[PDB]
């Protein structure tokens, strides 16, 4: 006998839950930064909405 | 006198060559569009920027 687990998701498409043991740091605005929200990574200039 | 410029506009368009200037609609009033001029909502609304 084997034991199998299969494991379902769908990535950055809708909010999430889980994430991953990476930590998070503070948030900085009208600077470019490199950013990382939910798994999305990218760069650009963050402002309020 | 419709068609020799007009001295008492701030060019020197004739009267007939101004009605032609309001008659065709440019996509860039000027040249000059700076970055925090479309920063943040503005840009993806703005075909321009």
């Amino acid at each position: 006998p084997y034991r199998v687990v299969v494991l379902s998701f769908e990535l950055l498409h809708a909010p999430a839950t889980v994430c991953g043991p990476k930590k998070s740091t503070n948030l900085v605005k009208n600077k470019c930064v490199n950013f990382n929200f939910n798994g999305l990574t990218g760069t650009g200039v963050l402002t309020e909405s | 006198s419709q068609i020799l410029p007009d001295p008492s506009k701030p060019s020197k368009r004739s009267p007939i060559e101004d009605l032609l200037f309001n008659k065709v609609t440019l996509a860039d009033a000027g040249f000059i569009k700076q970055y925090g001029d479309c920063l943040g909502d503005i840009a993806a609304r703005d075909l321009i920027c």
